[PDB]
């Protein structure tokens, strides 16, 4: 009975107060540490790099003026949502650029976190592997190796509307034709 | 991962939505992926990440959704916000009376509710009028029974499990009760008998065998249920008794993972566990289904504690989704067909008050549409009846607006001079309690067959479900005779409300005021 | 980080200040930090860092503010600093009488406190005078009484829990007791009967069921309660009945921190820690909410004993702040719209003689404004009771001043010749016994229609709370007459301590004696 108390003690008894502000700057480098740094190093080497904004998306000096038609975007689940709702966009160009606002639940909670991923594996895809076209034939193995393999629910999980209506396997072709849709895979 | 109520699953799962899928033989817990879980038809669990159980009662989160639990907790309870207990009611089938030329008489008893209403079961049985025998006007002169006389009671019960989990040793003490505060007998609560089970929607004893006998037919006592006369005069006078049971269950069945093994244990009693469950979770009374009042327990949050804030927000419209059956074909509520618009809904004063506010901040008068807006706390008791029928001080179904009457009769499969067979929806037939059968000159004249108020009951079932009206049941074991192939033959059917029990002032045993609704007239040639 | 009580809270923490706050799903214990938790409207805990609970009753420091624990407990005990324990007193609704024609009158109860008063409940029946059957003038010719016979006592009882906290196996033993020491029977304990719960504020059996019939009913003795003829007289004369009962509780339900149940320990029982709760804390009784005397246990410091002094000081406006509802609009106490300057003080002679020095060390003369600066110790006994009314022996509501009683009738909804509907104040119609109503002449004559000392029972209530008049009551159950459209007529009520409960000297039964304030005069066209 005493060892029990313990193990809930330490989880509910906050020693000392880190601070109103200080968690939030806790919580985003947390978040950016799990992603193995080489990939920020490529990042940082092509250019542009990720600047966390505290307030509404929405409204920043480095989107408002480039991109207002794309306001529409889909999470990683496929399901709509609004930029200004959204918690985090990132734009291809001349500049790469990143941006995440600021939140206190990146490390308590996960399905945001999941979304952050998401579009650093996006960056990771279509701006920095495109620049050598690192995915190929051994991805497009696995790739054709999902599509049929005996009643996988993994194509479910990865492919898009799009992909699940190629009738035949896939061809090194459709991916110089059509490259959006394997990054984003 | 942490885990902090230590019951399986990890905080953020327990959170923010978890599902369990067996991938071919094994059964792994998975978060909830939207598309890959949805096409499946797997429900999106969420829960307390500081509760072991949190509907609180005996089954930890984890152990309801993955199955392993005693396989007798009911399907809808699986789900971690509702809570699993058990609901025990009486329910006397027949009875028979005598002096201390034997009254024996068929009852019928409905599970009540009335108004404030509290947290305790009772049931209400009504005995039948109907006269079995043409002889037998009067009760108080088939019985002897004299002004210094005592009359013997001898019913048959069966107990009702209508809630969600298993009682195992224990069986309810429960008093039958007549009038406001006569208590004829106390039914003992008979000892190391009980060794069976009383699975939710179950009868102890079975269907299958003769129902337990009231009087013990031992020494115990004489006539336990002695009643003195005056008793008899009011019994006489209203018809109905009332079973009032507490509950006091017996122990809890428990799984153990050591070996996968159900055993009850001794230490965990059911009357420590139900007080928790009556004062955290909200409660909806439905009668859908079959026009019985079914008791259900969603797991609500109650602003006030903190640990009680941790249990996820509860949107009416779930509610009815996760405990009843209520699903979306085209996004409307409706349960097998019937949209959510054909109910009432009723609450206490405290919940009433609370609800005047939530329809306040929201801007809205009609809570069908913003259904999906309200929010549930603690302690709120709802009632949803179905709007088309009228009701009692009890709650329970008792007539109806006569244009449903109608239009559930306008299907006649067959007519001919001995009666009708029709085949009615099981519901409306609980509303009815007989027929009036009448002839109709071509001139206007009125000759009612069954002319006298307990010589009714003409409309029996038959084994393939259709009604049959007999008309020499209650006749001189005649058929039906016609004076005119132009003359109407004209049938009511008198609903319960309407209906009469005792003779008049001047012992007026005609039909003549009783509120009669016509449900039939066709011409003596079509007959 | 140490922790000496063992109880969950760091050191540090429990000395200073903290609260507990849910995050989103998560609940957590934070330091007090003044400016971003008060905008949130949390409150500010403090505690003993050397007790395990500083109230000294079963649930730990932790386990109150966290939530983890019984969840009947009263909410206004969920705070550190407000001892939980039960308070069961006996409330007998109803007797009737006999011998070895049956006087079956309707009682109320009051839960009494009296004078030097200590910590043991008792309460107080009074039987109702009035006449109920216009012939049964003097009861002692009523029921056939002889010099030589004996009266039989049944009554109708419940038990109510007015405490903070839940019993659960046992119902205490309580002897009724006629006059100072003439004790006419001792309620026996029922053995493992009270399966069920007493919540706080909650009836057993509930308000819904047959309150538990006081005679066995059975073979235990054939009159339990036998009465010699002086009894009766007594009786006859006072109409009032003492009702004392002990403590002899049951178990007590300790929280689980493996799984979160709740289970009734058999080792821990309430006879054991009482005890402590009454030597270290104080204790404070207030009448505020519906004239009804509830008290509570605050803990404070104890200057003789190390230990002790490890506990928050406890100011007086806190304590009445945390445990009643008092708070701050305008920075006035206030308790629903009543300023706290409406109340008396009154405390026993040792809290007397330490509130003087306490008010001589700050050079104060009215306690009312040096309110915060009044430092609590433990053993000290407070009384709080409405200014406005006059009270009895045993601190019961008994009247008032005239003006207030004529302020509760200036609001006539409705004047006819039938009677009056009034909507008064539901505080105010517990100390009015009944109305004299008279009819005067244009010449200064008077006829007191209602012209018995036992009949005075004419206000009825609706089930709008609104009260009603019946002139037909105690008439002839014919209409109100009135010689002149120009008549007053006069209505006077007569408050609880100037009524009169037997014949006078001479047997007088006009209200010629009787202290009567004028309520109501309006002439007969105003009606």
């Amino acid at each position: 009975q005493e060892e029990h108390l313990k193990e809930i003690m330490k989880h509910i008894v906050k020693i000392e107060v880190k601070g109103e502000e200080a968690v939030k700057k806790e919580a985003a480098e947390k978040l950016l540490e799990k992603v193995p740094s080489d990939v920020l190093e490529m990042y940082k080497a092509i250019g542009g790099k990720i600047y966390i904004v505290d307030g509404d998306i929405t409204k920043h000096i480095s989107l408002e003026a480039l991109s207002e038609d794309k306001k529409k975007i889909k999470d990683i689940y496929g399901k709509d949502a609004l930029l200004h709702e959204h918690y985090v966009y990132a734009k291809e160009g001349y500049e790469p650029v990143l941006v995440i606002q600021s939140s206190e639940d990146y490390v308590e909670n996960t399905e945001k976190a999941l979304n952050v991923y998401y579009e650093i594996g996006k960056i990771l895809s279509r701006d920095i592997l495109s620049k050598i076209n690192q995915p190929y034939q051994k991805f497009l193995d696995v790739l054709n190796t999902i599509k049929n393999a005996s009643d996988s629910d993994g194509q479910d999980l990865l492919f898009t509307n799009q992909l699940k209506e190629h009738p035949t396997d896939f061809s090194v072709e459709f991916l110089e034709q059509n490259s959006n849709e394997v990054q984003e895979v | 991962v942490p885990d902090r109520d230590n019951d399986g699953i990890p905080d953020s799962l327990e959170v923010e939505g978890y599902t369990v899928d067996v991938k071919n033989k094994r059964t792994f817990l998975s978060p909830w992926i939207s598309n890959i879980h949805e096409k499946k038809g797997l429900t999106k669990y969420k829960s307390s990440p500081e509760k072991w159980s949190t509907a609180s009662d005996p089954y930890s989160d984890f152990e309801k959704v993955t199955g392993r639990i005693d396989k007798n907790v009911s399907p809808e309870a699986r789900h971690p916000l509702v809570a699993a207990y058990p609901i025990v009611h009486v329910d006397m089938e027949n009875i028979i009376l005598s002096k201390n030329r034997t009254i024996s008489k068929n009852t019928s008893t409905s599970r009540t509710h009335t108004s404030g209403f509290s947290n305790s079961n009772s049931s209400t049985v009504a005995i039948d009028h109907s006269l079995s025998l043409a002889g037998e006007r009067t009760w108080a002169e088939t019985m002897g029974l004299n002004t210094a006389d005592t009359a013997r009671l001898n019913a048959n019960i069966r107990y009702v499990n209508t809630g969600t989990a298993p009682i195992y040793n224990v069986l309810p003490t429960t008093s039958l009760v007549l009038g406001k505060n006569q208590t004829l007998a106390t039914i003992k609560a008979k000892e190391n008998q009980l060794s069976q089970i009383l699975a939710p929607n179950n009868y102890y004893p079975s269907k299958n065998l003769a129902p337990i006998a009231l009087n013990a037919q031992d020494d115990f006592s004489s006539t336990p249920i002695t009643m003195n006369y005056n008793q008899f005069l009011e019994l006489e006078k209203t018809k109905q008794l009332r079973l009032d049971t507490d509950q006091v269950y017996g122990n809890i069945a428990t799984y153990n993972f050591e070996n996968g093994r159900v055993r009850v244990d001794t230490g965990s009693n059911w009357s420590e566990v139900l007080p928790q469950i009556q004062e955290t979770t909200a409660r909806i009374i439905f009668n859908g289904k079959d026009l019985n009042l079914v008791e259900r327990r969603i797991a609500a949050v109650n602003p006030s504690d903190p640990l009680e804030t941790t249990k996820p927000d509860m949107t009416l419209k779930e509610a009815l989704k996760i405990a009843f059956g209520f699903n979306e074909p085209n996004g409307n509520l409706q349960y097998q067909g019937k949209d959510i618009t054909e109910f009432d809904f009723n609450f206490d004063q405290q919940t009433s008050q609370n609800i005047k506010n939530q329809l306040a901040e929201l801007n809205a008068t009609n809570i069908y549409t913003v259904l999906d807006k309200i929010k549930l706390n603690a302690k709120m008791n709802i009632l949803i009846r179905d709007k088309r029928f009228h009701y009692d001080r009890n709650n329970i179904a008792v007539g109806a607006d006569e244009s449903v009457v109608k239009e559930a009769h306008r299907e006649v499969i067959n007519s001919s001079t001995e009666g009708l067979l029709l085949n009615i929806d099981k519901d409306i037939r609980k509303i009815l309690s007989g027929y009036i059968v009448e002839i109709e000159d071509t001139e206007g004249l009125k000759e009612v067959i069954n002319d006298r108020y307990d010589m009714l009951n003409i409309s029996s079932l038959r084994q393939d479900g259709k009604t049959f009206i007999d008309f020499k049941k209650y006749n001189d074991k005649l058929p039906l005779y016609i004076s005119n192939p132009n003359y109407k033959v004209n049938v009511y059917a008198v609903t319960k409300e309407n209906t009469i029990i005792n003779p008049s002032e001047n012992g007026d045993t005609s039909t003549n005021g009783i509120k009669k609704i016509l449900i039939f007239s066709k011409k003596g040639y079509e007959i």
